[PDB]
């Protein structure tokens, strides 16, 4: 599994 | 280069660690110390907090009863919830007499209690709690407290009653659910991560198993702790490796929980 | 993988309540929890609970023993538990049945013989006539008469030892201010990562302590582990770091 | 006014 910054970012962002 | 912290809302913090660790008789004493009450309640809301952390039952179903004809207002179960503390506390003090006339009060709470009672298998096990020598010799009410059904009663009742309050600017904060646990977590993990860039700079690459098992929570090694390194590292830094992919490995924590006298 | 126990954290709240003098809320804690910030002997923590929930004669009758010893001051610590039991007695007489003030000049006159001079006894019998040093707690007032008593019986009484039980001091507030920070260097690696511009004062002024509910992971940690060891030591600006702390609202009411 | 890192570990051992 891979994950970064941004991609947590943006999930962050589109969750509100 | 400032920061500026409240001392009010790190008792907010911690009086939301001693709600989620069911120590209402630490958090009731720090709150009336030292004044605080994690979240904004109305005016009235105080009063009815008041009432019910006090044990004025028939004041608090004579201060709500103005609500009974309403709609989604549920009645039942609030009238339900309140009968049943005073049923339970004259329990509590009949059991314990052992006689006089709280058994005419247990049951008299119990006739009361007789209707809001969701299910007749429930008004049963009442009435077989009310038999029992001690009501913490059953399964579901050994461990009752009169502090923590009270605070209990409270969030149930204020949830359905909540019915309004004054707006503020920044006065309506509480605390998230485990903020401090999560904030004292961090803290170690950025401890962590400055021990494993002064190592990994300072020669020795431990794995980052090392790091995690030099965990100290009770003793800090860093007598100024603060130093404002990481950011300020983090500054000054290309801006390519923030764009690097990583792992996404999980944090496995193991509470050691409290035993608490009972 | 990692091992967190709630004693611990009890323990620096403990020592975060005795930082801001909440005695009552620690004394409260203490009981409900079980915990003890510190280390202490067996008898040590009997002499502790028994000045706490306030058993002066007990606490005379338990070092007792001890005061035949050469080196030791029997004059101050007669004096210093009489003078807070004498203190509670006027306190409790002070509450609006009555036979208290008996009790109260018998206190009195009790540690007239162990006062180091005669004008702060002299002083000491004016205060029944009322207040002018209300600073004065009960639980306060207890946890510093066992400390004052303990900075002298230890040395009869052994710790048995080292202090790897106390909650050090003010820890909680650093690993709060830690956590703030860890908060802020995951917002400005995400900001500098998704393409936004960002500075140290932005995200300073960033600080929710109350809560931006970025969960709990070790993102930051495995970032730093799949990061290449050449660029760990940059050159960087060790800024003045000042934390303005707003004190607490402690009412008058007890 | 200062920049180091790797000295910052040192500073901190000197105590």
């Amino acid at each position: 599994k891979m994950t970064s910054f941004a991609e947590r970012k943006k999930q962050l962002v589109k969750a509100e | 280069e400032t920061v500026n912290v409240k001392e009010v809302e790190i008792i907010k913090l911690i009086l939301d660690f001693l709600n989620s660790k069911k120590l209402h008789i630490s958090m009731l004493a720090l709150e009336k110390e030292s004044g605080v009450i994690n979240g904004l309640f109305s005016d009235d809301m105080l009063f009815l907090r008041q009432l019910i952390l006090d044990g004025q039952w028939d004041e608090v179903l004579q201060f709500i009863q103005p609500l009974e004809c309403m709609e989604k207002f549920d009645k039942k179960r609030f009238r339900y919830i309140i009968l049943k503390q005073k049923f339970l506390e004259a329990l509590c003090v009949n059991n314990a007499m052992s006689l006089e006339f709280t058994m005419q009060e247990a049951v008299q709470c119990l006739h009361a209690l007789e209707e809001y009672c969701p299910s007749k298998d429930d008004y049963s096990k009442l009435c077989l709690l009310l038999t029992l020598p001690r009501l913490t010799n059953h399964a579901e009410f050994k461990d009752w407290n009169p502090s923590t059904a009270r605070v209990h009663c409270f969030e149930e009742v204020c949830v359905m009653v909540a019915p309004a309050d004054r707006k503020l600017s920044e006065a309506g904060f509480k605390a998230s659910n485990n903020r401090l646990f999560q904030l004292v977590m961090k803290g170690l993990l950025y401890e962590c991560c400055v021990e494993f860039c002064q190592s990994k700079a300072t020669g020795e690459e431990i794995t980052e198993s090392e790091v995690l098992l030099g965990i100290d929570l009770l003793c800090g090694n860093g007598c100024d702790d603060l130093d404002l390194s990481l950011l300020s590292w983090l500054q000054n830094l290309p801006s390519s490796v923030f764009s690097c992919a990583f792992e996404q490995k999980m944090l496995n924590i193991h509470v050691d929980k409290l035993l608490k006298p009972t």
